[PDB]
């Protein structure tokens, strides 16, 4: 898409790319979090 | 010096050679330069089929 296009259109198509890929990396941090909660509640129980 | 007509245009067939794409702004001036996919201005860099 660099070497192929121009600016004023490259920009939009990037800027659909950017988005996508931005979504679909705040989806996986949230996942991440929710199960480190779990895994410190198993692991507080352990201790006990 | 002829071309075709509506209903029976020619098709035509090109490969395996060169095509100097540079020597464009050189003829008279194509009132349509509309490029859809491409981008025309100075990029006959790609290899097509």
């Amino acid at each position: 898409i660099l070497s192929r296009l121009d600016p004023p259109e490259a920009e939009v198509q990037i800027d659909r790319l950017i988005t996508g890929r931005l979504q679909s990396l705040q989806t996986y941090v949230t996942q991440q979090l929710i199960r480190a909660a779990e895994i410190r509640a198993s692991a507080n129980l352990a201790a006990t | 010096t002829r071309f075709a007509s509506v209903y029976a245009w020619n098709r035509k067939r090109i490969s395996n050679c060169v095509a100097d794409y540079s020597v464009l702004y050189n003829s008279a001036s194509f009132s349509t330069f509309k490029c859809y996919g491409v981008s025309p201005t100075k990029l006959n860099d790609l290899c097509f089929t």
